[PDB]
RNA sequence: GCGGGGUGGAGCAGCCUGGUAGCUCGUCGGGCUCAUAACCCGAAGAUCGUCGGUUCAAAUCCGGCCCCCGCUACCA
């Protein structure tokens, strides 16, 4: 589970915050 | 960058416990890679899979998907064959 | 040296190299062994003298060497002018090679199919994108009249001339070829000496030059004492270059740091010019260049610094990664054999943004009216405000031209 | 301005210039033998190297001919799919793109190959191969 | 430019470290079986890319010159 969430969470948010970033 | 194109024959086909799987044949070894295709692929039908020498397998009937799949990919709709 | 540089635009097959060959003898080679089995895939290059026939008659007159024995009588044909053409493909998807080859142009040649239905995919979206980017020094060519009928290519020249008048074309001239025979081809020759004319470059101006090719003349094995340097091939376009001149590559090479990325100006000094087969002291505008250098050939095997910029050392030109495009769209998107309506631009949308001869992508982060800003991967050398560009997106999996503009710093 | 193209077209126009015997195959453990390979490609006036080249290309397999005239495909091939693919063949190689003659010289330069009818008089040229 | 291969018709061992050319198939003949090239037996057939050297002797070791396929790459 936490190992999931952490990295779906880190993931999200990098390839959102690259989104955003770009 | 490069092109190739080939002549496709997608079938149902038989693996152990568990249902049929989906054989894809017929790709360029040299110029395609086949996993890469295989991993998009994987993502298209949502079943575990392989490149099997030269073939790509999915497990389950995945026939309509991956021609619709393929053509989408810059493949020739006149080259494939679901049989 | 070459004074100017032609285009060879149309559809895939409709024979563009094949009447680069009639008219300079030379082959592109059709290469990669797998141009050998396809068809040219790689810019191709080509050049060749045009005399003039003087004591004989036109367009016959028209020649390629220093001989005139060949129509009428002996009279050593003057020389008019040197030139290079540009073979760009025709396969559909090589459109982001033949656009970057549009930055160097200054003038074309449309190479039309006798035996085929005249508006194809490629023969438009080439045509538009030469009406966009400026080339506006055409002229169109019917090249296999030698497999139709008497009536086909004259019902065909009513078509041409139909589709080439509610455009800008007015009287761009359609000369009936045959490449593959060399048949009516100084007829070609008479029409590109008049209507595709010299321009004049001033030299005085910022050397600029854009970079299509570039390589390891070094063959399988050639021993380290010897090692000649690498070599970047592109065409001037503004300015002179001289042997043992300080020079400057843009964006240049890459750095990594630990998923970081960094573009920076790489130096050099111009070991070498040449111009054809034989070697120049100087290069001017019009034609494609080469360059030697003494830079390590890893840097420019391949074609590792295509769309790469070369200029002075110490110089001004900004490297930009994000850029303000002021641009509009055609109606169609002339190219696919259906022509679907463009779509209005989306933003965080991917687009494949060509500039000088560089062919980047980038994403749209702004979307007004007709001025938007692109966030970019690999960096752009910007080395005026008068920068042409051509905007292109991914429609169904092959890539399609359908915006442009001008590059505003 | 037609004129002036009308007198180009007119000026380039000036300058211009038996059935097949059944091929026998045959099976010999895996091998397909064209008894008359030599026999069928001296009656269309190819050469036993590019229909060769071609036929064992398209088959994906290996043969050299043997020492009287007989292709020896190393790979065994049922007697239709080399009727099929020596016909295309014959299509893209032997038959003239104008009248549809099979009568015709296979021309070579450095890198285009023509189909010349002894028929018509005119040229398809081919993808050299 | 380096390789990699070239051998009975065909697939190819053998070449390192030279000393009556092997295999599998096919063919051809006979035999065995009720009839099968299924098995048993035999024959035919490669002066081993090419040209030359060294060696008493070479398919082998050696070097020029070709024929297909990996490596390279349109070489300003
Ligand atoms: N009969 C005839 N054949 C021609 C003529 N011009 C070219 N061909 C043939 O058509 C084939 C294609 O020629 P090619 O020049 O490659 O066409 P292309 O449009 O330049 N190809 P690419 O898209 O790569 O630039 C060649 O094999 C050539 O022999 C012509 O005027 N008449
Ligand atoms: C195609 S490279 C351009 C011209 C060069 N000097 C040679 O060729
Ligand atoms: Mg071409």
């Amino acid at each position: 589970m936490r190992w999931k969430w952490i990295k779906k969470r880190i993931r999200r948010l990098k390839r959102q915050r690259k989104k955003e970033r770009g | 960058i490069a092109k190739e194109e080939q002549k496709i024959k997608i079938y149902v086909t038989k693996r152990r416990f568990g249902k049929l799987m989906t054989i894809i044949e017929g790709f360029d070894t040299s110029v395609i890679d086949l996993k890469e295709l295989a991993k998009k692929l994987k993502d298209i039908c949502a079943c575990g899979g392989t490149v099997k020498d030269n073939t790509i397998e999915l497990q389950g009937d995945h026939r309509k998907k991956v021609a619709e799949e393929l053509v989408k990919m810059g493949f020739s709709r006149d080259s494939i064959e679901i049989r | 040296q070459p004074e100017v540089n032609i285009g060879v635009v149309g559809h895939v097959d409709h024979g563009k190299t094949t009447l680069v060959q009639a008219i300079t003898g030379i082959w592109t080679s059709k290469h990669s062994e797998e141009l050998k089995r396809g068809m040219t895939i790689k810019l191709g290059y080509a050049e060749t003298n045009i005399g003039v026939c003087e004591s004989c008659k036109k367009p016959e007159a028209y020649v390629t060497e220093p001989s005139c024995k060949s129509c009428g009588s002996d009279d050593e044909p003057k020389f008019l002018r040197r030139i290079s053409f540009i073979d760009a493909p025709g396969h559909e998807v090589l459109m982001a090679t033949m656009l970057s080859g549009a930055a160097l142009m200054d003038g074309a040649i449309l190479v039309v199919a006798a035996n085929e239905p005249f508006p194809q995919p490629q023969t438009r979206e080439h045509f538009v994108a030469l009406g966009i980017i400026g080339v506006k020094n055409l002229i169109i060519v019917q090249n296999k009249v030698d497999v139709v009928s008497k009536e086909e290519a004259l019902s065909q020249y009513r078509q041409i001339k139909q589709f080439t008048k509610g455009t800008w074309a007015e009287n761009v001239p359609i000369i009936p070829v045959s490449a593959l025979h060399k048949i009516n081809i100084d007829s070609l020759i008479e029409g590109i000496e008049e209507y595709i004319k010299t321009p004049y470059r001033d030299l005085s101006q910022k050397p600029v030059m854009l970079v299509i090719r570039s390589f390891d003349v070094n063959k399988p094995g050639t021993q380290f004492n010897e090692l000649k340097g690498g070599v970047i091939g592109g065409s001037i376009i503004q300015g002179l270059f001289k042997v043992d001149q300080e020079i400057k590559v843009l964006p240049g090479l890459r750095v990594e740091k630990q998923g970081k990325v960094s573009y920076e100006p790489i130096f050099t000094k111009i070991s070498s010019i040449r111009f054809g087969d034989e070697e120049f002291k100087e290069a001017k505008p019009g034609g494609l260049v080469a360059i030697g250098t003494y830079l390590d050939p890893s840097l420019t095997k391949a074609d590792n610094l295509l769309g790469s910029i070369i200029t002075l050392a110490d110089a001004e030109v900004p490297v930009l990664w994000n850029i303000r495009i002021k641009y509009n769209l055609l109606e169609r998107v002339v190219g696919a054999k259906e022509m679907l309506k463009v779509d209005p631009i989306r933003a965080k949308e991917t687009l494949m943004l060509s500039v000088g001869s560089s062919t980047t992508l980038g994403i749209v982060t702004s979307v007004k009216k007709d001025e938007i800003e692109v966030e970019l991967r690999r960096p752009v050398a910007v080395w005026s405000n008068n920068i042409r560009t051509v905007i292109s997106r991914q429609i169904a999996g092959r890539w399609r031209m359908i915006g442009w503009g001008l590059v505003e710093i | 301005s037609e004129k002036e193209y009308v007198e180009m077209l007119d000026r380039l126009y000036s300058k211009l210039p038996q059935s097949l015997p059944n091929m026998i195959i045959l099976n010999i453990g895996n091998t397909t033998i064209i008894r008359n390979f030599a026999e069928y490609c001296d009656r269309i006036r190819r050469e036993d190297k590019i229909c060769m080249k071609y036929l064992l290309k398209e088959l994906a397999a290996p043969g050299n001919v043997d020492d009287k005239g007989e292709l020896v495909i190393q790979g065994k091939f049922s007697s239709q799919v080399i009727n099929t693919l020596m016909e295309r063949f014959l299509k893209a190689y032997v038959e003239c793109s104008t009248c549809k003659s099979l009568d015709t010289i296979l021309k070579k330069e450095k890198k285009s190959w023509y189909i010349v009818c002894l028929a018509c008089g005119a040229q398809t040229p081919v993808k050299p191969l």
